[PDB]
């Protein structure tokens, strides 16, 4: 199957700051990547899917890029509310794979 | 007529009269039953991004078809030969079809043992689709076809048609055919069948190679009275700028004014036959020429025909842009090299751009004091006025027609992989075994009866096709090339069976030998 | 709107067999690719099984292949996956979700059931 | 004519000339041998009071019958749509009946395996009953039709018929019938059989909904020169009695004189689609409408031709006014209400009571300075003269024709169910495999042969109708209502077979969509 890699595994940041999360694949998944947020005692909420588009009802400051192999999350005025666990998933093949998770600190 | 009575016989072979040649094929068939009598609804299982551009819709039917669409279907390799050495042109005229001796076998299996016995009263369906209503699945170069070699004895394909669909669910518009709902032709063991068809008008396959390029066409010893900048500087400085305009001559042949362009491009990827020499990644369909239509993605194949590769390069190829045939045994998936077959298209560089080159530059921005001339690489050209160019070739294995979708517009349909484009083509033939049920319940059952007797049939195909020829008026002085055999010794003859009795195709034949002034 | 509930999550010893059925009151469900995923705890969420709008065909990941079946019936708008021969990898809260047309990612998720499988 | 030739072709398919359509449909079928080539008296089994409606005397018969009489015989669901939306209105001319490729099947079974082998000389009998002298089983919505799907193999339903009875046993004047007394024509494998049918004239189907209602004929600008009676006293108090008249016209339609009064009707019993809305209590039976024929109760079923619900109410349905048709897979025995497709009359409101109502009220008594003007309402209502009414519907599913009783009398006599009615309908075709016996003892034995060879027949069957069309004519200039099929996604198409090769039919499909002026 395909092998998500997502980096780095934690990062820790301020309200305010510019935060990136890499996503890579080991095969070629074209668009079909999802970024998830999630927060404990609930399901992973999708933020952005299909490489670039954003889900609607979810906040401007959320931004994807990327195609073929590499993919990059991008939250830009990072709030008190960001602070979760993000998964990349893609859902080009079965079995849907999701990546290790990265998880985010108060400052 | 009756059991005891043959009702054809056996015709094979090619005569050659002078601007026409008529062939005449015969092979023996075998015909199952299908879906055990039914129809079915089919779609594609995946699921996921890669399942987008692969998804379906349709029914496969009980039904099977009868396919002659290939070259060596109606041409032996010394009826190819003939053909393609000694003629400019060629195009088929009349078409004439049969259906004889036909046996349906019984088949009782007991206790792990089966015994196969004759079925004198069943009969076999047989209709053609002479008004063309419904989907057409002859022009997609499907297997299936009768076998180039005529000892050998085929199994005859599953119809089925694809229809509108959405991801793997339909929609309102989507169709289904059933296709008892055809008036068609019962035969027990003594009944035959033929028809004959009248091919509409198509123009002649160019089978032969330029020996004149389109850049080429000036007189080599005389000036043209045509003038083309030559310089605009003096020299090194500042405020050089000058006008200056020189005759177009045969010291330039790249400058001269031309009457006529070469023809439409779509730039392929280039990929080596030695592999070093080719990215250590995987783009084979990442890095593809692709077209779109309502969300999913086809790849570009083979494409507008373009020039294989540049003079002196051939191990190069375009990405999808070939025909790739199998040679003889080659397995399905992941296969070598070596096991495949790759035509090329190089003939056609005199009129056509190649495929993996750009078709040239134009400007991209207006030139002055301040800004230097800008181009860019054209990756795709379509159609300009004073453009020509040549077909696809055709090849012994390769298919003969296909149907032109009906539509408001087309342009040039000659079709894509080669051979002849027609609104009316040769028309469908299909068969099948009439359902035997076995013994019903003694009391009524509305339910339909879903017990047959195991039954399957065989019998004879004959084929004959005449085509009109265009014979070879050249001038040329000196010999030209020929397709020929090769004399050294080998451990096979080359188009002839081996040890075991399996005939192969050593190498894929063309059309294009013999040349014309451009 | 679109509602996704699961239920018979519970403890069961290894080798146990339990059934969970998911509810869906939101959407036309005959439309979509349904799909379960656990999340074991302290871990990242892992996709089990998928089941087409019709039931025709499904996807198992290899690990619990021949020990789980997916079903589905539309006239009830229900998702059902069978467990058996359940393992202490097993336990995990498992997701019914709904995949997403054109660009099969989760749009919907249930709330989710806990299952356990315990020696005791 | 011979074991290796076949005896007729396949046709299927629809004709559209003119004013004439013409459908054809073939069919392939099995036939048993049925009650061991015996004649049997048969009778209800029951005892008790319940037994009484159901009670029966009759006989079932070796042979079995032909059965087109419903219209997915012989149209296509695209057929019904492309008549329905064009026409107001159809009716059949001619009818060409086929019977051919005949086979015979013997069934030796050893030791639990059976095999199946040609009998090469046996016969299959088959006559019609031109002269209408056996009874006439075809009238009654019995299944055993030929399947509306072409490419599905239908088992011939066992004929059978009633005679005259007291309880379960039989009166004098029960008449006993063998079908072996009429003239057959025999049929080996090589045979075939047909005959051709004229109807009667009838006239057209109905295919067309009312645009205005029987009430609102007037000229709704205009005032009647007629007057009546508005006022029978001047205010409260005693002694207040007058007469006063005003005039009818558009301030008040429900008064007005009007020429033509709506049609019969004799009231069902309203039931909801929302069960609770409905009583809790049994009343399917007790609470049903029926009528009573020499001491026996029989429901009324559909009955009069009545309007379902009034306008606003679907949930409602008459409880045995309408038709129900099954979908495909369906029980036979207390299925759910999402098992069943109930068909509504509910384009014939315009002239015909609703079903579930009252006619209309009556005077019951005088008034009088000591009584009070009384009404009771009309619960069922006959002919009056001045009435006007619709027939009932046709269905793609339902019945095409029935046979009128023959009778002194009888008053429109278009039959109930829908379709129409004929003193001579299309003839039974009636058919039975001939009883071969097996080896007979050594020594003579006066006793019938009890011991047969085990055999059943198959063969095909195509039935071609002339259908007659009245075009619409109309000048409405908004669009119409048209039957169409939906665009939105499904897993399935609708009309067609699913994956596992099953045709059903998603809901029933009336005839009525253009509109006419009442």
């Amino acid at each position: 199957d395909i092998q998500m890699t997502q980096s780095p595994s934690s990062l820790s940041a301020s309200v305010g700051d510019r935060v990136t999360v890499t996503c890579r694949a080991s095969e070629f998944i074209s668009r079909y990547l999802n970024w998830y947020q999630q927060k404990p005692g609930k399901a992973p909420k999708v933020l952005i899917y299909a490489a670039s588009s954003l889900q609607s009802g979810v906040p401007s400051r959320f931004s994807g890029s990327g195609s073929g192999t590499d993919f990059t999350l991008t939250i830009s005025s990072l709030q008190p509310e960001d602070f979760a666990t993000y998964y990349c998933q893609q859902s080009y093949s079965t079995p849907y794979t999701f990546g290790q998770g990265t998880k985010l600190e108060i400052k | 007529d009756g059991v005891g009575s043959s009702s054809g016989n056996w015709h094979c072979d090619s005569q050659w009269l002078g601007d026409r040649v008529i062939t005449t094929s015969t092979r023996t068939w075998a015909l199952p039953t299908y879906n055990n009598h039914l129809y079915k609804q089919i779609s594609n299982s995946t699921s996921g991004g890669s399942s987008n551009d692969n998804a379906y819709f349709g029914y496969s039917t009980p039904w099977g078809y009868f396919d002659f669409n290939r070259f060596h279907c109606h041409f032996s390799p010394r009826d190819w030969q003939r053909l393609i050495n000694n003629n400019w042109g060629f195009r088929p005229k009349r078409l004439n079809f049969k259906l004889f001796n036909i046996q349906v076998k019984e088949v009782t299996d007991n206790n792990g043992v089966k015994t196969i016995a004759n079925n004198l009263t069943s009969t076999v369906q047989v209709f053609t689709d002479s008004d063309y209503q419904l989907p057409y699945v002859l022009g997609s170069a499907h297997e299936g076809c009768l076998p180039p070699f005529p000892a050998d004895v085929f199994m005859i394909p599953q119809y089925g048609y694809l229809t509108l669909n959405d991801g793997s669910q339909a929609v309102g518009r989507s169709s289904f055919y059933c296709l008892e709902y055809f008036p068609s032709q019962m035969l027990r063991t003594g009944n035959n069948f033929q028809f004959s068809y009248e091919f509409e008008n198509v123009p002649f396959h160019s089978s032969y190679a330029h020996s004149q390029s389109l850049d080429r066409l000036m007189n080599p010893l005389i000036d043209q009275y045509l003038y083309y900048l030559s310089k605009t500087i003096n020299g090194s400085g500042q405020n050089q700028q000058t006008l200056k305009f020189s005759v177009a001559g045969p010291s330039n042949m790249a400058v001269q004014g031309r009457n006529y362009i070469p023809g439409p491009s779509y730039r392929q990827q280039r990929v080596s036959t030695t592999v070093t020499q080719n990215n250590n990644s995987e783009f084979a369909w990442p890095g593809a020429s692709s077209w779109a239509l309502n969300g999913r993605n086809s790849l570009m194949n083979p494409g507008p025909a373009m020039a294989s590769h540049k003079e002196g390069e051939d191990r190069f190829f375009p990405l999808s842009g070939s025909l790739i045939f199998g040679k003889q045994g080659t397995g399905r998936d992941n296969v070598d090299a070596d096991k495949v077959m790759i035509t090329n298209e190089e003939e056609i560089k005199t009129t056509n751009p190649v495929a993996t080159e750009s078709y040239g530059q134009v400007a991209t921005n207006h030139q002055s004091a301040q800004a230097q001339a800008q181009t860019g690489w054209v990756q795709n050209q379509g159609i300009l006025p004073g453009m020509v160019w040549q077909d696809r070739d055709v090849y012994l294995q390769g298919p003969i027609w296909a149907k032109i979708p009906h539509t408001d517009g087309n342009f040039h349909p000659s079709p894509l992989m080669g051979g002849f484009g027609m609104k009316h083509p040769p028309p469908q033939i299909l068969i099948k075994n009439t359902p035997v049920p076995a013994d019903p319940p003694t009391a009524f059952n509305k339910d339909k009866l879903n017990s047959f007797i195991t039954q399957y049939s065989t019998g004879q195909v004959s084929v004959e096709i005449e085509w009109e020829l265009q014979k070879e008026n050249s001038k040329r002085w000196n010999p030209e090339i020929q397709y020929t055999s090769n004399y050294y010794k080998s451990n096979n003859v080359e188009f002839a069976v081996n040890t075991e009795g399996v005939y192969s195709e050593p190498r894929p034949i063309g059309t294009r030998y013999l040349t014309r002034n451009l | 709107e679109v509602q996704l509930v699961e239920s018979g999550g519970g403890l069961v010893q290894p080798g146990g067999s339990l059934r969970l059925s998911c509810a869906a009151s939101g959407f036309i469900f005959s439309n979509y690719w349904m799909s379960w995923v656990r999340q074991a705890p302290g871990k990242g969420p892992e996709w089990v099984a998928n089941i087409k709008q019709d039931g025709s065909a499904n996807h198992y990941v290899d690990s619990v292949k021949g020990r789980f079946t997916i079903s589905r019936d539309n006239a009830k708008n229900s998702l059902y996956l069978q467990m058996n021969s359940l393992r202490a990898e097993d336990t995990a809260v498992y997701y019914c979700a709904r995949e997403a047309y054109q660009d099969w990612n989760y749009d919907y998720w249930g709330q989710g059931t806990l299952v356990t499988v315990s020696s005791a």
